[PDB]
């Protein structure tokens, strides 16, 4: 109904300012805390340095910012357009994630992307979609086995659907959310709290770019590259379907 | 003890340049930030820019960026500013001053004085009219900066203020005053004795009371 | 361009008292530093990065603030401590100073010693004609001086000039003059100098009459 | 069909790889030439300040780049706010619509915490109203097609190849009003190219959201009603590119 | 004239630590980065690290990480070097130079020797055996070094080498040789003089014909 | 970390020869710098930023390379010029250096000159005996000394020790010593030192009888 529709832009409408009130309300007195930080920088820098202008330590971090910006890193291995991170920026596309810690600086960059995308994301959808239902029957016929046991029980086959999808869910949350929260408070040393906004930011592929997991492999650690990536298929596969049915659930209402 | 030895004042007409100079000694020159500062007689102070001597990098101050150059001399541990185009907001003791960001040594400054004015000696008048009494000297219409005066060959010298001189149309006038007991004047005889180095011009003027 | 008020311009402190100046910044910094000048003499680094002591500097000056708002503390005023401070900051270039606040000391109430002059024989054959008043060894500093022509005011062509605080008896004093052609002047009579002090409600006034 | 899955599988790889090598192809050298660069830049500051040693200057760098990282600018050293009421506004919108620009981060755990819940209930939220956009804005086009459509008809071309025509009409106008058209609009409004105008918007409408350019983020623009306007775009643009 | 002076040449026991130190004048010591380095008899050199005499800032060789500690005292410009638990391994020559991209300043070195031995005068035994004639002075068992090896007194001054000192069973040995006209000797006497500052030790040996 | 690869480590040049050594970087290097050491004394800044001049350096040494390869070469060899060159480098931390390269002057070849000493008297008596060998004056350097006993071989309790070379004769020197006891001395009665140089095909060789 076209009447209900204005509702629900209104509706969300409603969700986005009261987003923005609570955002604002929450970090907008820390807008300036990284100026304040690169300014204590340079003040204790010229403290320590009465060979150094002020002016001249300008220009020095004019000019790092070029370079920064222009993909280089800090030294103290580290490439960016490598073949592993190249092939992990492309992933970044395909999967529509774009986390973007690192941007194309070139046109012909840009103008493959475009085309690189358009054929990508529907291609990998497809695979998704694939995944998702090999996932959802392995994980279905699982539960299956443990449904087996509520029937037994004379409990209505209805619940017993219900407890399935609620153990289909909280079985994934499990193996996709919280075991690698876990997983990345170690290994990257985050905070759990970081951790998990990483996932979630992730597997809803709104893909910030504040938090990056697999951009590069570690060493003495093999299988953790290649695990991430792997995590990431099976998650949003995971995470699809849980959307699709929930969205499902809510288009009917 | 470090030291920045400024050299002496300057004395320049409208429209002419000038360039002065700021020599370091106790510490090495090459590592510290050089400054110039100027003060209008004791008022702000304004930053007029900078130079690292060690690379020769200068910043000025947006009002002096036409007037003023900075360089330096690194084998005489040298500093130099050269101002330009002089008009009459330019005179002012300028300071060179080191830090990058507190100024934490000064040189004993510099003074600049940009005047079309010609070198003129100054006309020495008497100023005459309790048990003290006040006489005074009136000096006006000479140029430059100082003179000096004295009573009595300065044997006269408690009971004295001289004022501050002031422009009257690009010269200077000043007055002294000595206030001595009644009894010694006119008694005893009072001249104010009054000399201007610039012109060699030295005059005594003594104190009698109005007919 | 960040701007920096130190207000009030003038203070003054008896030996003892605590005294407190301020600092107020256009917008935010990290650190504050203060100068000390006496008159005839550079700026010296007295207080830098908002409370560390220069040198030279005696543990009864102290300094604070932060973000907007800066101090400088003299826990007990000593004579030595009369002089001029200044505030600067260099958070961002250029680095800028407050306008100055001078310190002078405190000390009873004097009113003006009051002489006024006509001008001499001297002058008056130049053409010129100088009517000079001393206003001497007062204090407060605040003071007014009027002049009078046959009882009518006149404020042109007048020139003041006020001495520093004088170092052994903390008094200043100052001389006001009237130029005039000799024209004017031998076209009136009688000529006051009109003196108003906090001392007295009603003004000082010393007057002659041209014959 | 296990066997189709594993070949997609393995044919998605090679789209990767492929891709893999053409950006590093194209990227690369411009990187290792920043690199190159950034080591200029430190050794002619050393033989400027003999006062530094190298590692002093390389702990800056990492602190000044960290500082940069969180969105310091080098410019100015401290007027304008990135989460005012209609930035937040925005910021908001790139969530539910996983679109994730990020060129302002969360800096607090408060504003973590909130915005996953904020996602979890705002995107299936979205993507309702999505659908009902795009069942509704294909309606409207396909009712205004079919006027055009009877004048096809009647020149007796096939009912079969109308439907195509009326198809490249329908995506043509479509792309006309939510692709050309907009990149045209950027292209003037934010001095981007041509080029960088369209990158911007593809990369907007598939959701990818990298973040490098966004539309009204540049601080001098005096445009208040700018930013939220365009996400009346993005609405339209993105219902229509579900298709 | 810029100048780096180190101290004097220093012998310490297996196990002990050292301090030596490098006094900077002709420029501002507190205006340049400071570095040490090592040199092992005669081969390759060795950066230990670098220390900001103005910051106390210190970086170094993760070869020197535990053994080396790098210390300035600002108000004479002075830089020390510390060395732990010395093994014979650290036996060897090291410079502090001065720099922060080239090294354009050196130290004139100091050696540092790791030793259990006690001060030994050395034996002074005399060589004897054509139109020239070569006698030596064989100088064994002495500790430490140096020892010095003149002729009649430096009135024989060429035809002379000494050669290089080597470690027998931890002490040192070596010899010298003149080479005279045949003429000379022995018609004319010839003596060795042999000095060992270390153990005040100033010996003469006439060398006489088998 | 990066390694510097100076090959080869030993070379020798007459003079009026042009030298060039060169200095190979495991990874790319902005500059290359190269000191000069000779022996006894610390290493000299020589060529640094790779191709400018230290002060006291003759023009005849110069600098090039890039990236990854660098060299110094001497237009025309001189004697002074005989030492080790070393390359180092600090476009990364931390700095490091080649293993340096010998140089050495070349002359026309020359046989040693070989002398055998037997045990003196006074160490016999204290119950040691060193037998010992020079061979002296001597180019160039590889050189090999064989001792025998009874005409049968020796080659324990020998010790060996080379000068540099000469710096007015650019030869070179060495002693070989032989050290038994009282014992094994006085066992044997022909006592042999044999030298193999390639100015001969033929060992030269020095004995005596122990008679
Ligand atoms: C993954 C969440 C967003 C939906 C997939 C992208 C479809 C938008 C049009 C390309
Ligand atoms: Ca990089
Ligand atoms: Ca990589
Ligand atoms: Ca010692
Ligand atoms: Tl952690
Ligand atoms: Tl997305
Ligand atoms: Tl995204
Ligand atoms: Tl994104
Ligand atoms: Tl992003
Ligand atoms: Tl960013
Ligand atoms: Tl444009």
């Amino acid at each position: 109904r076209s009447t209900t529709l204005l509702a629900l832009l209104a509706l969300v409408l409603l969700y986005l300012v009261s987003g923005a009130l609570v955002f604002r309300a929450l970090e907008q007195p820390h807008e300036q805390q990284a100026q304040r930080e690169l300014g204590e920088v340079r003040e204790k820098f010229l403290r320590a340095h009465p060979c150094v202008s002020d002016q001249e330590l300008g220009l020095l971090i004019k000019e790092v910012a070029d370079a920064l910006g222009g993909g280089a890193d800090p030294e103290t291995s580290h490439s960016a357009w490598d073949l592993g991170s190249a092939f992990f920026f492309s992933g970044t596309i395909i999967t529509t994630i774009g986390y973007g810690n690192v941007a194309l600086r070139t046109d012909a960059g840009r103008l493959f992307c475009i085309f690189y995308a358009l054929v990508g994301i529907p291609l990998f959808g497809i695979l998704l979609a694939g995944v998702g239902d090999r996932l959802g029957s392995s994980l279905r016929h699982g539960i299956g086995h443990i449904e087996a046991i509520f029937l037994k029980w004379h409990v209505p086959p209805e619940l017993v659907r219900v407890l399935s999808a609620m153990l289909f869910l909280l079985i994934g949350c499990l193996l996709f959310v919280l075991t690698p929260t876990f997983v990345f408070c170690y290994m990257e040393d985050w905070s759990k709290l970081e951790a998990i906004y990483f996932v979630i930011v992730t597997l809803t592929t709104v893909g910030f770019g504040d938090y990056v997991a697999g951009a590069d492999p570690r060493q003495d650690s093999p299988a953790y590259q290649p695990l991430v990536w792997f995590w990431i298929l099976l998650g949003l596969a995971y995470f699809a379907s849980v959307l699709t049915t929930i969205g499902n659930w809510l288009r009917v209402v | 003890e470090v030291q920045l030895q400024q050299s002496g004042p300057e004395l320049v007409k409208p429209g002419a340049s000038m360039k002065t100079s700021c020599k370091v000694s106790g510490y090495s020159f090459t590592g510290y930030i050089m400054n110039w500062v100027k003060q209008r007689h004791g008022k702000n102070l304004e930053w007029i820019g900078l130079i690292n001597p060690n690379t020769g990098y200068t910043t000025y101050n947006q009002k002096f960026k036409g007037k003023a150059t900075l360089t330096v001399d690194k084998s005489s541990s040298t500093a130099y500013m050269e101002l330009l185009s002089l008009t009459s907001e330019d005179s002012a003791i300028y300071y060179c001053t080191r830090g990058n960001y507190v100024f934490d040594y000064w040189g004993q400054g510099t003074t600049l004085t940009v005047s079309s004015a010609k070198t003129t000696p100054p006309s020495v008048y008497p100023l005459a009219p309790n048990s003290m009494v006040t006489l005074g000297c009136l000096v006006k219409g000479y140029f430059p900066e100082p003179v000096t005066v004295t009573w009595n060959s300065g044997s006269l010298s408690s009971g004295v203020h001289t004022f501050p001189a002031v422009l009257q149309s690009d010269l200077y006038t000043l007055s002294s005053s000595v206030t001595v007991p009644s009894s010694s004047w006119p008694s005893e005889t009072v001249t104010c004795n009054v000399a201007h180095p610039a012109s060699s011009t030295k005059v005594d003027k003594k104190i009698v009371p109005r007919d | 361009q960040i701007v920096l008020t130190q207000s009030p311009a003038i203070m003054s402190a008896s030996p003892g008292e605590k005294v407190t100046m301020t600092c107020s910044a256009s917008s935010s910094v990290s650190y504050m530093h203060w100068y000390q000048q006496k008159s005839g003499t550079s700026p010296k680094r007295w207080i830098y990065d908002t409370s560390k002591l220069a040198s030279g500097v005696p543990a009864r000056f102290s300094g604070s603030g932060s973000g907007t708002s800066y101090s400088l503390t003299i826990s007990s005023m000593e004579a030595e401590d009369a002089a001029t401070y200044y505030c600067q900051q260099w958070s961002n270039s250029p680095p800028t100073f407050g306008a100055g606040a001078k310190l002078e000391l405190k000390r009873a109430d004097a009113a003006p010693t009051v002489s006024i002059f006509p001008p001499s024989s001297e002058q008056l054959t130049s053409g010129g004609a100088s009517v000079v008043c001393f206003l001497n060894n007062f204090y407060p500093k605040d003071i007014n001086v009027k002049w009078k022509i046959d009882g009518s005011e006149r404020q042109n062509g007048v020139l003041n000039s006020w001495t520093d605080q004088d170092s052994k008896d903390s008094t200043y004093s100052m001389s006001s003059t009237l130029t005039l052609t000799k024209d004017e002047y031998e076209r009136h009579n009688s000529y006051t100098c009109e003196a108003t002090h906090k001392t007295s409600t009603s003004p000082i006034v010393k007057s002659f009459n041209r014959n």
